[PDB]
């Protein structure tokens, strides 16, 4: 259970980064 | 001796359009004077890459082109790359502007090749790999 | 024909994966195959894949022989002209560090090439047949090794590489 829980929030930080980048993108594509 | 047509290795082929021949003359000259002044080819490099340097600095307001340019010449691998492509264009302007020898050459060409090739065709001997072992030596040479 | 359709499809897809497309990439790797290929069998022997890679890149030998087999997947003892202008695409300037984002990039297969066997699962073999190609540490190629393989089968299926690929990768851009 415990690697079950370190697995899932590693992809939850995953997920996280690939929004935070997403989110970074369209502000320079609407600023720029 | 380049053997390409002067229309070809001149067609004001530099991709800005600053001609090919204004160039080469504005070299010719600078290497005359300093040939006279008697300028150490450090120098006489030096010298010559500011000018491809200004040919291409020339007003940079007059098309983007111009900066992306300089920029590459600003660094030292590309500048060196970029250089070294002009100057071998330049004398064979030179040289054309101003045959047994090409014939000669030609023919030694396709002899090599009649050789490699019935060597490829044709076999553990040793005399076949020392054989393959120049002719690998001469392409690469060549290159 | 702009070298036949493929090779053209082939060159608009290498331009959107690389910043740079630069000029007659295809007609010079093409140009070096046909002076190896002086009998134009349009296939490449051991001998003559194994003389450009040491005349241009210096590679060892023995690391050629290893990269000739990866590459010769028909394993008719020569090099297809479509495989050998792969190889030095795969290359792309090796020494350069901006070309290692591109090779984690790797291609639409991005994983396929890593894994030999084809099983759809890569082996520790195989990834260090990829350390000898790219230089990698022994170690660092442990703890990847370690990271992706949250199973412990000491596998990696291709939805697992994707996603290493892909954090590898944001990690590199950031």
């Amino acid at each position: 259970l415990e690697r079950n829980l370190a697995i899932m929030e590693e992809k939850q930080i995953i997920l996280k980064r690939q929004q935070e980048e997403v989110n970074r993108l369209m502000n320079t594509q609407k600023s720029g | 001796t380049a053997n390409v047509s002067v229309s070809d290795v001149c067609e004001d082929f530099d991709e800005e359009g600053k001609s090919v021949r204004n160039r080469i003359r504005k070299y010719s000259q600078t290497i005359s004077i300093r040939d006279s002044l008697n300028l150490e080819p450090e120098e006489i490099q030096q010298q010559a890459r500011r000018e491809l340097e200004l040919c291409h600095g020339r007003s940079l307001e007059h098309g983007e082109d111009h900066e992306e340019s300089e920029t590459s010449l600003a660094s030292s691998t590309s500048e060196s790359l970029i250089f070294s492509l002009w100057k071998p264009h330049r004398t064979y302007w030179t040289e054309q502007q101003n045959l047994p020898l090409m014939e000669l050459m030609e023919t030694e060409v396709l002899d090599i090749l009649k050789k490699a090739l019935i060597t490829y065709r044709s076999r553990n001997h040793f005399m076949t790999k020392e054989l393959q072992g120049y002719i690998e030596g001469i392409r690469k040479r060549r290159n | 024909m702009k070298l036949t359709p493929g090779c053209f499809l082939w060159y608009l897809y290498m331009d959107k994966i690389y910043c740079l497309l630069s000029l007659r990439n295809v007609k010079a790797l093409m140009v070096y195959f046909h002076l190896l290929d002086v009998h134009h069998r349009n296939t490449l022997n051991d001998v003559l894949f194994f003389h450009f890679l040491q005349h241009v890149t210096n590679l060892n030998k023995s690391q050629i022989g290893m990269i000739f087999d990866l590459l010769d997947w028909t394993a008719v003892g020569e090099i297809g002209f479509d495989q050998f202008y792969v190889l030095i695409c795969i290359l792309l300037a090796h020494q350069d560090h901006l070309e290692d984002h591109f090779m984690y990039r790797h291609s639409r297969p991005v994983f396929e090439l890593l894994d030999l066997d084809g099983e759809m699962n890569i082996g520790a073999a195989n990834f260090q047949n990829y350390r000898f190609l790219f230089n990698i540490k022994k170690q660092e190629l442990r703890d990847l090794f370690h990271d992706f393989d949250i199973t412990g089968d000491r596998l990696l299926n291709y939805k697992e590489f994707k996603l290493y690929t892909i954090f590898c990768t944001d990690k590199s851009i950031d």
